[PDB]
């Protein structure tokens, strides 16, 4: 198996800047490698072929160089509509095989999380089962850390973490943690707490609520 | 130098078999091998194999044999692909390409699930409720199947400051929640009203956010 | 737009 | 309180099916739980399922739902696991057990090879040969199927000093590689043979180390 | 799925010394867990059940505790014949899960490999295909790094590496490197390098080769 | 040695 090594794995841009990408491969593919990138829900979308070939309705803005093992994707200057995630094939040897992908996204000055949780709701006890659920939302840059306390001690399975992509207008991203438990032992603990870790503070942050009614 | 044409979204039942389709249009189908690969979160693309339809000769990877095979008709243009023993791992979505053009890809999604109604709760800020300039309000839309069910906001005329979550399964069911921040003064003196519906068990659910007694 | 070459290792 | 008994080794081809039996003895059969573990130096250990031939009752791994079907004859005593569709990823050791008892295990081989004998290269230090107290001289035994061969150094009579690596796979086929360390004294004047044999087909080989011109 | 996390994951041992390894599960599994060991080449062995039973026919050097969510396996005075891989199940729930394993391993003073190398022979030759070979044996400890390099630049597929388990008698492990290529391409080179790395030197233990003979 | 305890939770 040809491996695919593509970096960087994540880039953190200005529209307008100028992007390069890069896939070494383990060994020489002979110019057999395309370009292309995948945008949230959509399909993949062809960019460049055989190393150098622009595809036909690419914009000139992008270009490939290289030969035998290292390739390279410039992006001249780079606009809103180029986001999304890139990946290189190499096609000189079967198997086919990718590189890991390489995820553009726009930088913006750190931003803290707004942190909410929400008991379960009544509804909800009157059939069983028990969700807390916290929102971490709108903050830079994506790495997040979130850690769940029921009367002081950190509980793991039960939890659904979701991730929204990065915010067209502001930049920021978006999560949501769900703590599922049934109504017997939510109604055996008191202490509930959603505690997040994130770049923007030392210390975590920290909502928490008292099923006695706090 | 035109496109490729995928089947349909395909649910299919733990160790039946799918086949999947692909139409290549605008090109001479007999000069290009097609070829088939797998892309999930987990690992990511693979290939799976590829066909001449020419030469009529085919290439696997070794982990997709005695899995998938290969076919192409000649008189329609069309490339197959037929997956057997499905467990819920083959899960993905399928893409045919021509290593330039790609498919739209099929979506199979392996379940034993059954159309299921979403519980559709709303969630009230924490009793007591800060004195902040604004309040986040949220929705919780659980064990549904299949996908989808789109969300709304006061029938969509509430819009800004809204976040869906995309949905993850649980326990073999799909749950979804979003909120919505708006400001102190608006709720709760102003309804907010959570709309969810699920087309697969036409079901139409809406709930207003009171607050927490 | 593209030939064969592409590189069809099948033909 | 007594034992788990598994059938022997299975070699087979992609796409096709086996059948694993696991006989339980000196126990009662139906108050026990037999269980299918997956073991691969990739992924460890996996669970597949499980039976209880009392009630009959099954449960099973999610990845396997649909791969695996799991049955049990109370007559003979005898677990059985079926998997079908095979490929390559499906190739491991395959164990029932009893939560604390473990059968000894059936290897499973997917594969499309066939029996083919093994090439055996003398290797020979390197030309100009160091002046050191000993010499390392080696063996390579390959492109062979299936396992196992078997190399001894002067059939046996040399065994100190003797490194045998684990066989790999490559290119579909088993290679092997041995070495012996002997005195400078010793070499070449006393002549050292690389004995190789592969029951499998048949092939029995004795190589001479003799220097490099 | 509950998850078990099995620490440490390799341990270096004298014989005669207590051994303590550990499994913490996700959530509690009221003490329904197994602990078995595995010699390579053989099937499981059960050694206690129910966190705490001795199994019919073990020591009673091996004993298990634990409640809740952390387990541990002690050895009192470690023998011979205990080394191996020791794994902790979890059967509260379904799906069973496993630790990673713990691997016991002698320790010893650390050597370096004695490595050797070996051109192609003429048979093979004679055949179209040309197998570089490199023997790093007896050495300690087990982690060491090979990279092959032809006239001067590096090779990574081609390469196969086979380990043998530790050695009863002196301790020591050793590995078998093989650079396969076809005869052209060997015909087309000629500079045949091995060199490993190992925590016994600051630089590299190279060994070389010049197909027009060095 | 043991009883149902291995917990047989498919009885």
């Amino acid at each position: 198996d040809i491996k695919m090594t593509q970096s960087p794995s994540s880039m953190y841009t200005s529209l307008g800047e100028r992007v390069t990408i890069t896939c070494k491969a383990s060994q020489d593919i002979n110019s057999f490698l395309t370009w292309f990138l995948q945008k949230p829900g959509k399909s993949p979308k062809t960019l460049i072929y055989r190393a150098n070939r622009l595809m036909i309705g690419v914009p000139s803005r992008f270009s490939g160089s290289g030969s035998g093992q290292t390739y390279s994707l410039t992006i001249s200057s780079l606009e809103y509509e180029d986001m999304g995630i890139y990946y290189c094939l190499q096609y000189d040897d079967f198997p086919l095989t990718f590189g890991a992908g390489t995820k553009l996204d726009l930088k913006r000055a750190d931003a803290a999380p707004t942190v909410s949780i929400f008991p379960p709701s009544s509804e909800q006890l009157t059939s069983g089962t028990a969700s807390v659920v916290c929102f971490l939302n709108n903050f830079y840059p994506k790495e997040i850390n979130v850690k769940w306390k029921i009367d002081g001690s950190e509980r793991q399975n039960g939890v659904l973490d979701s991730w929204t992509e990065q915010d067209s207008k502001d930049s920021t991203y978006s999560m949501s943690s769900t703590l599922t438990l049934t109504k017997d032992e939510y109604e055996r603990h008191n202490s509930y707490t959603c505690e997040a870790t994130h770049k923007t503070s030392t210390s975590p942050i920290v909502k928490s609520f008292n099923r006695n009614e706090c | 130098q035109d496109q490729l044409q995928q089947s349909g979204a395909e649910l299919v039942r733990p160790g039946a078999s799918v086949k999947l389709s692909c139409k290549a249009l605008g090109y001479i189908f007999t000069d290009y091998e097609i070829h088939w690969v797998k892309q999930t979160p987990v690992h990511g693309l693979e290939w799976i194999g590829g066909i001449h339809p020419g030469s009529s000769g085919t290439a696997y990877n070794q982990k997709f044999k005695g899995k998938a095979t290969l076919t192409a008709d000649k008189s329609s243009t069309t490339a197959f692909m037929e997956l057997s023993s499905l467990t819920s791992e083959d899960s993905a979505v399928y893409y045919c390409t021509r290593k330039d053009y790609w498919g739209q890809g099929t979506l199979v999604t392996v379940s034993a699930a059954k159309t299921t109604a979403p519980s559709v709760y709303p969630l009230v800020p924490v009793c007591g409720g800060t004195t902040g300039s604004s309040v986040t309000l949220g929705c919780l839309v659980k064990g549904y199947f299949p996908e989808p069910v789109t969300l709304t906001w006061n029938s969509g005329s509430l819009s800004s400051g809204v976040h869906t979550f995309p949905a993850l399964l649980q326990s073999g069911l799909y749950t979804l929640s979003s909120s919505v921040t708006v400001t102190s003064n608006t709720w709760p003196s102003q309804t907010i009203t959570c709309n969810v519906a699920h087309p697969a068990s036409s079901t139409k659910v809406d709930k207003k956010i009171e607050p927490r007694v | 737009g593209a030939t064969p070459e592409d590189l069809n290792q099948k033909l």
